[PDB]
């Protein structure tokens, strides 16, 4: 499947997917052409222009080869607060922005819990964290709990 | 750079009020994360309130949520944290924090540390 991507101020490019034909690799190949992960990609299928919805096949919301998307990007940096639960059992509220990589939010409970970042891991809804990924990428919301555990040696 | 000067500590009643100050006085508190925290005698630190970068969230520990209050003179580069109907339990050494923020490159910064007894 080849598929037009229009950007709203008005460029286009084209995006191939060759492996699973998901929300996912559509976002995966916008990734590698403007550079924007995928949680900041507000998707639009033209033309009845209704979002295309994530975890939906999207052969399933009418997407064929050589259908165009309109491509909005929000970068979605507003800052947010969540919950740390410490691996002493204890939560508090943390300022970040969906943007910042997991490896940045270590560095804000290292910080605050006297652990060297290596030391320690992250996990939200039972996932683990990886350093280098956006907190957007696990989809965090305001007032989440993402859970502290010691790497105990 | 920036430093963090802590006022407002002292000695109160059951019952009685305070208002702890932490002052920006390097740079402004300007896309700064802001929280207290404070240290009962002999026990872990503990967080206690925070303002967030914006000046438009507070959040509270439960053990002071409804008697305590967060929040920031942002033209006078201050940061309060108002006290009411202490309890004895609240004796603790007061801090306040300030954190960077993503893209900034992530630093803490930490006040002096005041003293609050509470007597009844």
């Amino acid at each position: 499947w080849d598929l037009t991507v229009k950007m709203l101020a008005g460029n286009e490019f084209q995006v191939s997917l060759s492996s699973s034909m998901s929300v996912s690799e559509l976002k995966a190949q916008i990734t590698q052409k403007i550079g924007v992960h995928a949680f900041q990609q507000r998707l639009a299928v033209h033309p009845s222009g209704v979002a295309l919805q994530d975890r939906v096949p999207l052969a399933s919301q009418g997407l064929g080869p050589g259908s165009t998307v309109l491509l909005v990007v929000d970068k979605s940096d507003e800052p947010l607060s969540i919950l740390v639960r410490n691996n002493k059992g204890r939560s508090s509220t943390y300022e970040v922005r969906l943007t910042q990589t997991v490896a940045h939010l270590k560095q804000q409970v290292s910080g605050l819990e006297g652990v060297q970042d290596d030391l320690f891991w992250l996990t939200f809804e039972g996932k683990p964290l990886e350093d280098q990924l956006p907190l957007g990428e696990y989809g965090l919301k305001p007032l989440s709990t993402v859970f502290m555990n010691l790497r105990l040696r | 750079q920036l430093q963090l000067v802590e006022t407002g500590g002292g000695l109160v009643q059951a019952g009685g009020s305070l208002r702890l100050s932490c002052a920006a006085s390097g740079r402004t508190f300007a896309g700064l994360s802001v929280k207290w925290f404070r240290q009962p005698p002999g026990a872990e630190r503990e967080w206690v309130a925070h303002i967030t970068s914006t000046g438009s969230s507070t959040h509270y520990a439960d053990s002071v949520k409804g008697r305590f209050t967060i929040s920031r003179d942002y033209d006078r580069n201050m940061v309060y944290l108002q006290m009411s109907s202490l309890k004895p339990e609240d004796t603790a050494v007061y801090y306040c924090h300030a954190s960077t923020l993503w893209p900034e490159k992530h630093q803490d910064y930490w006040g002096q540390g005041i003293q609050v007894t509470v007597s009844s």
